[PDB]
């Protein structure tokens, strides 16, 4: 239940 | 009318900046633009970039087949 | 974080080609460009343009 990283951009 | 891309939320996410769009899980936004990594999203009238990982763009079929 | 103006239709109205919207009496629509007597509005993601005199904006 971990969000992602946001996309480096 | 056309029909614009709609996501649906996977996970919640907070705005950064005032760039940027809040929602949470399950939230229906429509897409206005698509960047690398980064949609410009609608929903219930406050626009604004969301990651673009953290949501499920919602199958048609009118611009896709398989 | 950009608040959208939306309005509320007055009335109903079927679009008259394809670059318009339709909409039904209360439908709650939010507006992304204005030319005039037209706006272009977004219901349910459908997106096309709109007279402006059909709807009301919303506080």
């Amino acid at each position: 239940k971990v969000a992602p990283p946001i996309p480096h951009r | 009318m056309s029909k614009l891309p709609q996501v649906k939320a996977l996970y919640p996410y907070t705005a950064a900046n005032d760039e940027e769009l809040s929602f949470k899980v399950g939230d229906i936004i429509t897409i206005l633009e698509k960047d690398e990594g980064w949609w410009k999203g609608e929903l219930n009238g406050q626009e604004g970039w969301i990651p673009n990982n953290y949501v499920k763009e919602i199958l048609e079929h009118h611009h896709h087949h398989h």
